[PDB]
């Protein structure tokens, strides 16, 4: 969170809070509402989110899902998009979270020795959740989906 | 167990072919009789006792050797009396329940397939069930309807048993 | 195969007793409804044909997977095969309509059938799919008011609705 | 001619006398020639045996044969022959023995024709061999002209699956065509296992969050139905 | 011919039995449909003409090539417009007969069996006639239990052309 | 298919030798005492449906389990499926009686029983105690010194207590 | 699949015999006539698409009504226009996977069976597609014996749905 | 089964497109060289049996093993089982010469053959030895310079010996 990496920031500098941190505690309380209103909208469209960015995904990438793929069958198929689900859950706290880091210590940080471990394509992954902010991206406004987008373009960042 | 239903989901089945207008009209009749059917299956179940007891006493009152016939298989004993009257039981309980059910179905099943092997193993005379079944066929005291689909089912194990 | 009657007599033979007067009553009520169900049953045969042919547009139109040369709709043979299947299965939905018990249905049809489109590489998935598009179009074709007086049948739409979510749920 | 190897054998409903004096229902409709059928019952039994080799999903119009048809029902062939010129017929051989390992043809030859399961893998064996060497013609001379298909069937019967349902019993067996399909599980294997399967796992997505877990009420939900 | 009738005959039969309580259910059931058949029966005949011409009207109103195509099998001469009339007065025809028996097997015999070599020989679509027959649904003018008893059948032939 | 003599000589031509002077001069004494073995058999099938009545009386009186009803003696057909099947396991003894080895009994009778019951819920131990209750009347008759002159036979009692044993042993 | 050597092996095979000298002047027939097959495939893969819109146009203007008539199976849609398109590309693909295999296998497995119950069941006409392929025929711009080649199994598939 | 034409249209229709222009060629270089096919299949077919014969005195000449009693060659039966076994494998490298394609060869013969020779007790490794024996002897009247003009046959050699050293891999 921005209060975290704040309060985590001076108190290695062993000094309290500056007046500019203190505005941008500020500024953060008050786009509270705003942030709300977009993770609940990618909340309860979550299926919409999963499903259409899975066909989009599969039907960019018929690797995957060719035999002798990754995901090849129907309970590896059902293991791909509840990974998707997944990223789209973590997008959801870092939009409330405001910052960045629930996504990465919970999604990011050593994701890429998981799937090489797992033999799946992290490249896959990262256009999987470019599939999702596709589909969230039509979902939203213009400057909201700006924001939501951009916390997916973070996750996509890490992945490549 | 051969409902009126059963069979005719089978034939359409056997002919691999949806329920048409013939089958429905099978299946109307079954309703439209029903309730006589029910009727006559709740005084049978209403005085299955007497009918009972009254039952494998004729046997008795028209075989009097049964009674004093020294054998196992023979009610001279206090065991072939309570087996005689377990058995007429029995088909006093076959024939309510095909009245409930619509079809001899459940005497088929439960009672008519292998009886005669029964009967030839166990050196059990067709002829003793036959005089409890005339017995059941005038006492049971139903009128009209009700009292074809009673006779209907007991003729119908006599001509099994003969 | 047991219909409506045939499991009460079944259970109470296995048993060995006389059916109770609260049996007999219930089996009245049952024969007291039971042209509604005759009705219904005309109103899914009289229009089998439609319901299967629309649904497969509905299914090949929403996952147009399977009409692709590497599914199993593109076979023009194969596609053939998976529209009576289809009917197939409408049909012993039709029966168990009228039996009023899932013994038809759950002897002849689905028990084995979850083990052949497994042998066959077909997706019992999307074949689930189907029956969810059937399941629609059979009810909705069984809710019209139309030369049959008005009344009460929610309580056998229901019943029908437990027999196509019954196959969908034994082909996966 | 090196006949057939001595196997061993099973037990299976066939071989019982189920007396049922006076049939309950489930006795196959007997399809045949003996009752001088008009018209419609001699296309219920041309259809009857459609079925029966073929069955449903290859019964379609090109499948269909109408020469042997037209010889049928003007009495130029009995039943029995009707039957070995379909299995003859090679759009039953394009599909059903062009795919079926040797093996596998096997089953829905002595299963099809003389309505019992296998008694064990050395029935496979050896009638493999010899539609192996021989073709597939004297093969299916051997199960015509065996003793037991004249003792069950005789000369103008549509096979069926003999005791499929027990008496009183609603489960018994699974129906024929049904157990041995056409395809196999291992006949692909060989060749590119089917490609483009996802969209059906796609049109179907449960959270795991919903699914439920060991010792909820949930779970028992449907034993509390059925009672 | 498949009647309700030789359908319970012909199954009793083949299982070696007597007519057993169940099919004379099923023969009763076809006598208590039998009057509001006769009724949907008695209406179509009586009105026979005006819904063959009527139909064929509404045929070539919805698809209008058929009066115009220079071809042998399409309606632009005098001799396809009274073949379309027969063809037409066939189908009602059967559906009389079907609704006097009680089930399908007249059409399934004489005019079932068969007919997809014909629509194939001659190059005919499954259509026209899908689309006769459904004016014949909408404008025959029954009530009721005979309406349902007309409407089954004439369903039941478009169910056999798709 | 391979009675005392050709499981011998199975197992001679299987080493490919010729049959010895000590394998002959027992096969001698098999020979010379078969008499009594064809006097055993008859005894059996002379009795066989006696047999199997009395000891189904005494099965379901010793267990009142089987025929109130929910047990497998309570159907009248299953009831005589039951009767019968004691008839089927008598007629193979009796085979394998005469065979001298069981063989006959090892491949037509014993393979499908064990399987089917337990596909049935039928009390394989039940069957087993079935089988009991044969070979205690079975060996009760064949020492019936009653129209036959006298001699020794309980070396070929054991022989016959054998075969009713594997059945038990085998529906187990 | 039905080419001429899996023909003659499948026979020898079903004789329970080695490939003799007829089965060897079959397949040298076919090599000497493949020349000629491959020399029409190569031509009409060379210019397919023209072949299929121009085909596509000509069932439209010998049918009107199609690109006017609202419903599903019509192409007056985008889609309806589309998926006509797709078919007829079907059609010559086959077309062209017969003239290489050397017989019609490929047509008669992948085309040919069960093609009456989706024209049946999806209300397609046969002749469409027999206008269809009569454009093809008439412009695919062979000479000699590979429009011989080209026309035995375009001729072929109009007998299929005629 | 399919020949060499009938995969590549089986691939093709199953991405479902039309054949390339060089997928064309090089099926035009295969039929300008099909008479060297018909050829040796010629020179294997009116020599099959002296082939069979041959490697068979030359496999229980060298393996005495199987003849002598206890083996599989030892009964009559078994000895002609195994020769027309020998007769089965060359019948189908034969076929799967003609259609140049390891097809008809890979579904019928070979396949599940392997799991056979070990419900048999029969080594599948002596199998494997009795196929090296054929190749040699094919091979060796394949290189027949006999009645047939000169050319060059080693690319086609090449691919006769595949199918033999096909089956003797996939029988052991
Ligand atoms: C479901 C149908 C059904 C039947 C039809 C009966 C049939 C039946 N009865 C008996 C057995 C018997 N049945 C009777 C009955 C009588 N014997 C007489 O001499 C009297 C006249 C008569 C009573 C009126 C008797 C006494 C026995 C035991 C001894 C015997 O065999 O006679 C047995 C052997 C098992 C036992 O001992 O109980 C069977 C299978 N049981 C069933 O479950
Ligand atoms: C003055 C006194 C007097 C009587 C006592 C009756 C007696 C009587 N009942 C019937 C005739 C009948 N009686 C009944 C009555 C019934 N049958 C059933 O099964 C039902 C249980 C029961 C109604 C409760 C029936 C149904 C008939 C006609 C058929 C028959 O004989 O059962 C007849 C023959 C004439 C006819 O058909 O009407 C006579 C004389 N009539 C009289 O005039
Ligand atoms: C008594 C009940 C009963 C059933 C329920 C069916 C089930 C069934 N279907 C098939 C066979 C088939 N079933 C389908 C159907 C499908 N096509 C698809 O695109 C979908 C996934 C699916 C329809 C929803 C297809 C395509 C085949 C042929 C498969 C093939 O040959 O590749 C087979 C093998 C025999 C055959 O080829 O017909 C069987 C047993 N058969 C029965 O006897
Ligand atoms: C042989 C064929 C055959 C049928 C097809 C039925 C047809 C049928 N339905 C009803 C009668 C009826 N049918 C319905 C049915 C419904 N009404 C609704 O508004 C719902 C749309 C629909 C749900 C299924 C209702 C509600 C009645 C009247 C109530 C009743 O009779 O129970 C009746 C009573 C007599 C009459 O109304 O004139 C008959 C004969 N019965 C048959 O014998
Ligand atoms: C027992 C039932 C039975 C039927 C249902 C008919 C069906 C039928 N119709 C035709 C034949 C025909 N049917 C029509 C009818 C049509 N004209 C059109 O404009 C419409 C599309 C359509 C009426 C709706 C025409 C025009 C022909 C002649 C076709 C031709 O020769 O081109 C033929 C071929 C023999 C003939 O020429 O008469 C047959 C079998 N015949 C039967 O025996
Ligand atoms: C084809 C069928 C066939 C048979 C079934 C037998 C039956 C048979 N057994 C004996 C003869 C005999 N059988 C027995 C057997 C018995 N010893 C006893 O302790 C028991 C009671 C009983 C065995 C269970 C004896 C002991 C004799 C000799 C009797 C004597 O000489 O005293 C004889 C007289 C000839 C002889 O001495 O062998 C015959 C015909 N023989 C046949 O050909
Ligand atoms: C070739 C050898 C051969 C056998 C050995 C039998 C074995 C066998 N028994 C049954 C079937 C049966 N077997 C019995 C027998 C029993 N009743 C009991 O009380 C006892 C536990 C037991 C006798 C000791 C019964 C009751 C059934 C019917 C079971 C049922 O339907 O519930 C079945 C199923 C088919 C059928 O219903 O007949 C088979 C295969 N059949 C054969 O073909
Ligand atoms: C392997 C071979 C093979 C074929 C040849 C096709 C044949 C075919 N076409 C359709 C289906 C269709 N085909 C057409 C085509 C037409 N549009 C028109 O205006 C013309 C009359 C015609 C083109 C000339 C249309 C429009 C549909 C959809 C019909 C509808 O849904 O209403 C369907 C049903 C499934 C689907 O909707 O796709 C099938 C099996 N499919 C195959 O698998
Ligand atoms: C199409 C493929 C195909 C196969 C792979 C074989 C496989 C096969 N072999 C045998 C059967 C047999 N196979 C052999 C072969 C031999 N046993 C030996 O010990 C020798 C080493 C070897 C010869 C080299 C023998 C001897 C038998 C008969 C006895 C046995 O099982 O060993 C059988 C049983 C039927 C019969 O007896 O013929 C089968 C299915 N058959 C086929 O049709
Ligand atoms: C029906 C059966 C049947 C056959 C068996 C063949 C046999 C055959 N081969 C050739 C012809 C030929 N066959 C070969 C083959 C050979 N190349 C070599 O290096 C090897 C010695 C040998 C392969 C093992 C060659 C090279 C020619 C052409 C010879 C030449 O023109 O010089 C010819 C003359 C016609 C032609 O040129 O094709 C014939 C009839 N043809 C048939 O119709
Ligand atoms: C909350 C952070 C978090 C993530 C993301 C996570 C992922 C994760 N992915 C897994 C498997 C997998 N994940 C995939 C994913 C894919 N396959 C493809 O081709 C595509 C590129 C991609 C889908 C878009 C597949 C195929 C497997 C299973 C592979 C196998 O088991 O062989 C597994 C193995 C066991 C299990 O799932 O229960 C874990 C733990 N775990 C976590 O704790």
């Amino acid at each position: 969170s921005i209060v975290t990496k704040s309060i985590v920031n001076a108190d290695a500098e062993a000094r309290y809070l500056s007046p500019g941190e203190l505005e941008r505690i500020k500024s953060f309380v008050l786009s509270g509402q705003r942030r709300l209103r977009i993770a609940q909208t990618l909340t309860e469209n979550r299926e919409m989110i999963v499903k259409k960015g899975g066909q989009q995904l599969f039907q960019k990438r018929t690797d995957v899902v060719s035999p002798g793929g990754n995901a090849y069958g129907e309970e590896m198929t059902a293991t791909c998009l509840r990974d998707l689900d997944y990223y789209l859950r973590l997008v959801t706290y870092g939009i409330v979270a405001g910052d960045v880091t629930p996504i990465e210590e919970i999604g990011l940080v050593g994701v890429k020795e998981m799937y090489n471990s797992l033999g799946t394509p992290i490249s896959g992954v990262s256009e999987g959740v470019r599939c999702m902010k596709d589909v969230a991206c039509s979902l939203l406004s213009g400057e909201d989906s700006a924001e939501a987008g951009f916390y997916f373009d973070y996750t996509l960042g890490a992945m490549q | 167990m051969k409902t009126p239903i059963t069979e005719a989901i089978a034939s359409a089945d056997s002919q691999g072919r949806f329920l048409s207008n013939a089958e429905l009209q099978s299946i109307t009749g079954r309703y439209q009789r029903a309730s006589a059917s029910l009727e006559a299956a709740k005084q049978l179940t209403g005085n299955a006792s007497r009918l009972i007891t009254g039952a494998a006493q004729a046997v008795y009152t028209k075989f009097p050797f049964v009674t004093q016939m020294p054998g196992p298989t023979y009610a001279s004993n206090a065991i072939g009396k309570a087996k005689c009257a377990r058995d007429i039981g029995y088909y006093l309980r076959m024939t309510t329940y095909c009245l409930v059910v619509g079809a001899t179905g459940p005497m088929d099943e439960y009672l008519v397939a292998g009886l005669e092997e029964i009967n030839r193993s166990f050196e059990l005379s067709p002829s003793w069930y036959i005089a409890a079944l005339e017995n059941i066929k005038n006492d049971h005291g139903l009128s009209g309807q009700a009292a074809n689909e009673a006779n209907t089912y007991l003729d119908y194990a006599i001509n099994v048993l003969s | 195969m047991l219909d409506a009657f045939a499991k009460v007599v079944a259970q109470a033979d296995a048993r060995g007793e006389f059916l109770s007067n609260k049996q007999l009553n219930s089996l009245e009520t049952m024969i007291g409804e039971g042209n509604k169900r005759l009705d219904i049953v005309n109103k899914i045969n009289s229009n089998a044909s439609t319901i299967v042919t629309n649904s497969a547009r509905a299914l090949f139109a929403e996952q147009p997977q399977l009409i692709q040369p590497g599914g199993n709709a593109y076979t023009s043979r194969r596609m053939a095969a998976c529209l009576r299947d289809m009917e197939i299965v409408l049909r012993y939905v039709s029966y168990a309509m009228t039996a009023g018990d899932s013994s038809v249905l759950d002897d002849r049809c689905l028990n084995g059938l979850r083990e052949t489109y497994q042998a066959l590489g077909t997706p019992g998935t999307s074949v689930a799919v189907a029956i969810q598009k059937m399941k629609e179009a059979s009810i909705a074709l069984a809710n019209d008011l139309n030369g049959v007086p008005l009344g009460d049948c929610s309580s056998l739409n229901s019943e029908l609705a437990v027999y196509f979510d019954r196959a969908a749920a034994a082909v996966v | 001619s090196i006949p057939v190897l001595n196997y061993s054998l099973s037990t299976q409903n066939q071989r019982v006398y189920s007396f049922e004096y006076l049939p309950n229902e489930e006795q196959p409709k007997c399809y045949t020639t003996d009752n001088l059928p008009a018209a419609i019952e001699m296309d219920q039994i041309i259809w009857a045996a459609y079925r029966q080799i073929f069955s449903e999903h290859q019964l379609l119009s090109s499948t269909r044969q109408p020469f042997l048809e037209s010889q049928l029902r003007f009495n130029q062939i009995t039943v029995k022959d009707f039957i070995k010129g379909l299995i003859l017929s090679d759009a039953f051989r394009y599909l059903n023995y062009d795919v079926n390992n040797n093996y596998r043809f096997v089953e829905m030859c002595i299963q099809r024709i003389l309505g019992r399961e296998i008694y064990n893998h050395r029935e496979k064996l050896a009638f493999a061999v010899i539609i192996g060497s021989q073709g597939l013609e004297a093969f299916i001379d051997l199960l015509i002209n065996s003793e037991e298909y004249e003792d069950n069937f005789g000369d103008n019967m549509i096979p069926y699956q003999r005791r499929r349902i027990i008496a009183q019993r609603s489960k018994g067996e699974i129906p024929f065509n049904l157990k041995t399909p056409r395809l196999g599980k291992d006949f692909l294997y060989k060749q590119g296992m089917p490609q483009l399967l996802w969209a059906g796992p796609v049109h179907r997505f449960r959270p795991q969050e919903q699914s439920p877990k060991a010792g909820d009420p949930a779970l028992f939900l449907s034993m509390v139905q059925d009672l």
